[PDB]
């Protein structure tokens, strides 16, 4: 969803912009949904100090939109399983996210709103920035993690030689005390076994004949342990060659697979233990990152009321959410509306590309301030 | 005025350093590397060693432990600080600890 | 349909059968599975001697290095390919010399590069890709003259017509010889595209999607690297050939792409494109978006095989195995370098 | 001096072996980047340490940031070969040390 912020700049008085913005332009037709802003009173600096404001919330508003979408981002992607109903999932507080905004008002209690715009800016900077790079962190963990489990999945996939055989392995065939005697483990495709039964005998000079156990049976490829004698395991290694076949070697690895046990489930139960914490953290920072984009956007709504409507502050703005297929009437009427309200003999009409110097215009223009928050 | 980087080595690890971004081309055009290509003998590839050496801009010369072996008999007279010999690995044979020219000065690296 | 059955064998036939032998040599997944398990060189020198490629190895001196191996394979497929060209007639000779233009357009920047550094043209010859080497004389005794080497490329040379994108020697001087390279391989690659059309049949209908892949491959990576470079986007655009299925307004779009993120939004409207851009990743560890056009590339080669009566199968087996030839010097170097880790991140043929 | 020369024995194994994935996508690009000098991206100061009286010199690794290979993998080395400069870039980093 998107919602619109207007000037409202006093026409002499608050109620005489207001109440002809709500009640007359939704009696005139109900092109949109309104509501008051509630901006905040604040302490003015100098005008200096404002055009210098200018770039910075300028700038911050960008900057904020990138961190909360991102925590946003973040948290659907944790939450990948359930990610559905993702305004609830998001929701700074209230039953809506339009419930949450419709109802919007600068907070005291988290930041006063005594100090000057530069440092209450400052502040909500720092707490973005923090956001991210705490996003940078824990988030990349999470996402270790995930990867941790499907490389878990990379182990349990493909064929037995890319698996870890693990506990496919029959661990009743093989020889104990292999001092003397040794076995081995090359054998592969299906097509090969039309007589396993006297190949797993007379592979090598010397196999043993019944210990050379098939260890598992897939339909493509059986896997079949064989014996022989100390020396005699290369002449077994070439001969799987010559039968076709592709090394499958197990080499006893049979604490390591219980202690690789072990870890796969640290892994699985450890996505468990970090998956609740990190939704709950997400879920409490995405409102306090919100707050402190909407805090950023009554900021910038209030220099660029100040500069365009020059002291006394006279600016009361509006909140408006345009209805289906609105816009054009919606934008004609308001243009129309604002005609006097705020000077239609410059801009509007055309301007170049200010690229050269400091700065250069990303925004449309209209007679009044207009902002935007896309929900 | 400031000091240049030199190499010496397999025409992989030398086109890894010049993209890694240690080539130039000086006033006389000569290069501040060399390729050990299977022509360059054993007197070439000394003579382009002491030249690194002597030039007092070339800095920090690197040389692969197999062409340093062959090029010995010099790194042995080489017995001044600053133009920094550094032995290094290759793709084409190993590194290895013992018998650097500049570890020899160490007595207690067991 | 333009019945190339009726007369294709006539001129054909023989070398229609004789490349497809070739292609049976080219060594299978098996094959690769037998080499990627080798302890050595020397160990990969005999498990490699019960393929096609047999003995070919073993006239070279005890101390294996990859760099002869990759000399010896590129060795043999010139070798085969020259014989192919020496059996080929004008047709079918004219797009296997198309095929080497390819070579030739790397030779003669490589001759460019050396002639603007004041070099002997001697010492670049040893140095060029043998499938496009220059046998005319008047690429000889250039005494570093620009202008010489030009006139030589434009007299004596089949790149004659793809240099006039160019015009004078003084874009020798002035264009980056990337630029310059790229400027010839998209002339190259259209003129190659309009041939094969021009060819038309099975040739044509089995050929072009393998072009048109091409150029847009081109379009995307040229894209994509160009990001952090001075190039510019009018500049750029000139690169993009206008053959692959991106040509009106994919490449437009692409030309005013600043990220990676918009050339992924390109892609997305294209299903055979969206997939290789989904599947490389490109972080650290996996598969890069390199690897991925090259898989693709591969399977577009594989299927030239299943048409019959067509040139496009000699191209399909140069390109083939030259990913062949690629794929052994990887397994070669993973295993002179015991980085086993990731060995198996050859392309898979057949 | 033994640790940092451990450290290389595997920095400059990981660079020769991102240059082999470089050479398996971009082709043979080394005479390229041979013949391309130019002039050096990277380049050295001298600076100076001391121990009780004695001065030690050391060197400042320094950029230029003339890289005259860029667009070198602009139509098919691209990520392989940025990857090969920022791993070389590692190891130079580290041989500017052990210097």
């Amino acid at each position: 969803t998107e919602f619109w912020l207007i000037s409202a700049p006093g026409e002499k008085t608050c109620q005489q912009t207001w109440e002809k913005l709500h009640a007359a332009t939704t009696k005139n037709n109900n092109l949109a949904v309104s509501s008051k802003f509630n901006i905040p009173d604040l302490k003015v600096g100098t005008l200096d100090v404002l055009v210098g404001l200018s770039d910075e919330l300028a700038k911050l508003d960008a900057f904020v939109e990138g961190v909360v979408k991102k925590v946003a981002q973040y948290m659907a992607d944790v939450l990948e399983d359930s990610k559905d109903k993702v305004q609830e999932n998001l929701l700074a507080s209230g039953v809506d996210l339009v419930t949450y905004i419709t109802r919007f008002q600068w907070d005291m209690a988290k930041y006063p709103i005594k100090q000057s715009l530069k440092n209450i800016s400052e502040i909500i900077a720092k707490g973005v920035t923090q956001i991210d790079n705490d996003l940078k962190s824990r988030a990349s963990a999470y996402n270790n993690l995930k990867g941790n489990l499907q490389n878990l999945e990379r182990k349990n996939a493909g064929s037995l030689l890319t698996r870890s055989l693990a506990e496919i392995v029959k661990k009743d065939d093989f020889v104990l005390d292999s001092e003397y005697l040794v076995t081995l483990l090359v054998v592969v495709p299906k097509l090969n076994h039309n007589d396993w039964i006297k190949q797993y005998e007379t592979l090598a000079e010397m196999v043993v004949p019944r210990s050379s156990n098939v260890l598992s049976e897939d339909q493509d490829s059986y896997l079949c342990n064989v014996t022989l004698f100390k020396k005699a395991v290369d002449d077994f290694r070439h001969k799987a060659r010559e039968n076709k076949f592709i090394v499958r070697d197990f080499q006893y690895n049979e604490e390591e697979m219980r202690a690789d046990k072990e870890e796969m489930n640290r892994l699985s139960t450890d996505k468990k233990k970090q998956f609740g914490p990190l939704v709950r953290w997400l879920k409490v920072n995405f409102s306090e990152a919100f707050i402190a984009w909407i805090h950023i956007k009554a900021l910038r709504v209030f220099v660029e009321s100040v500069l365009r409507y020059g002291l006394p502050v006279n600016f009361q703005a509006m909140l408006l959410q345009p209805n289906k297929k609105s816009v054009k009437k919606l934008r004609e009427v308001l243009h129309e509306l604002y005609k006097h309200l705020d000077s239609s003999a410059a801009a509007i009409i055309d301007a170049p590309m200010d690229i050269p110097g400091l700065n250069l215009s990303q925004q449309e223009y209209y007679p009044y301030v207009y902002y935007k928050i896309d929900c | 005025r400031g000091k240049l980087i030199a190499v010496i080595g397999d025409e992989d690890t030398v086109t890894g350093f010049l993209l890694g971004g240690i080539g130039e081309l000086n006033k006389n055009r000569h290069p501040n590397f060399l390729v050990v290509e299977k022509d360059t003998t054993i007197n070439e590839i000394e003579d382009t060693f002491r030249q690194f050496l002597n030039r007092d801009d070339i800095g920090i010369i690197l040389i692969n432990q197999y062409i340093a072996e062959m090029v010995r008999h010099a790194l042995d007279a080489h017995q001044r600080s600053i133009p920094a010999v550094l032995e290094i690995p290759s793709k084409e044979h190993p590194y290895d600890a013992a018998k650097d020219s500049i570890l020899r000065r160490a007595k207690g690296m067991f | 349909s333009f019945f190339p059955e009726l007369y294709f064998n006539v001129d054909n036939g023989y070398l229609e059968g004789l490349v497809r032998g070739l292609k049976a040599g080219v060594l299978s997944q098996a094959d690769y599975l037998n080499l990627v398990q080798c302890e050595t060189l020397e160990d990969l020198k005999l498990h490699l001697q019960s393929t096609d490629y047999g003995n070919f190895l073993a006239n070279e001196a005890s101390p294996l290095t990859v760099s002869v191996i990759d000399d010896k394979l590129k060795e043999k497929m010139v070798v085969e390919f020259r014989h192919m060209r020496n059996h080929a007639y004008e047709p079918l000779a004219s797009f296997l010399d198309f095929i080497t233009y390819s070579y030739m357009i790397d030779n003669v920047i490589l001759l460019i590069t050396g002639t603007l550094h004041q070099r002997s043209i001697a010492e670049l010859v040893p140095k060029c890709h043998p499938l496009g080497s220059f046998e005319q004389m008047e690429a000889v005794n250039i005494a570093q003259t620009p202008a010489e080497l030009y006139n030589a490329i434009l007299v004596d040379t089949p790149l004659a017509a793809f240099f006039q994108d160019c015009i004078s020697e003084q874009d020798l001087d002035e264009m980056n010889i990337e630029i310059i390279r790229n400027t010839l391989y998209k002339a190259y690659l259209e003129s190659f595209y309009k041939f094969c059309t021009l060819l038309g049949g099975t040739t044509a209908d089995a050929m072009c999607p393998i072009l048109e892949f091409e150029a847009d491959r081109r379009a995307f990576i040229i894209t994509i690297n160009s990001f952090g470079t001075e190039l510019s986007k009018e500049d750029r655009a000139k690169l993009f050939p206008h053959c692959g299925r991106l040509y009106p307004e994919g490449l437009a779009q692409l030309a005013r792409a600043d990220d990676y993120e918009q050339v992924k939004n390109v892609a997305d409207y294209y299903p055979e494109y969206k997939l290789l851009f989904e599947g490389a990743g490109s972080n650290p560890g996996d598969k890069t978006l390199e690897d991925r056009f090259f898989e693709h590339e591969v399977k577009l080669n594989k299927l030239a095989f299943l048409n019959q009566f067509h040139f496009g199968v000699f191209y399909a087996f140069v390109k083939l195995k030259e990913q062949e030839c690629r794929n052994i010097v990887w397994i070669a170097e993973c295993i002179a370098q015991r980085h086993r880790a990731k060995i198996d991140n050859y392309i898979p043929i057949f | 001096i033994i640790e940092t020369k451990m450290l290389m024995g595997e920095v400059m194994r990981e660079a020769a072996f991102s240059l082999a994935e470089a050479k398996f996508t971009a082709g043979d690009f080394s005479t390229t980047v041979i013949q391309n000098v130019n002039k050096a991206q990277v380049k050295i100061r001298a600076k100076k340490d001391n121990v009780a009286g004695v001065t030690l010199p050391v060197f400042e690794h320094y950029h230029e940031g003339t890289d005259s290979y860029e667009l070198t993998g602009l139509a098919r080395g691209g990520e392989q070969l940025a990857k090969l400069k920022r791993n070389y870039a590692k190891a130079v980093e580290l041989l500017v040390e052990l210097a």
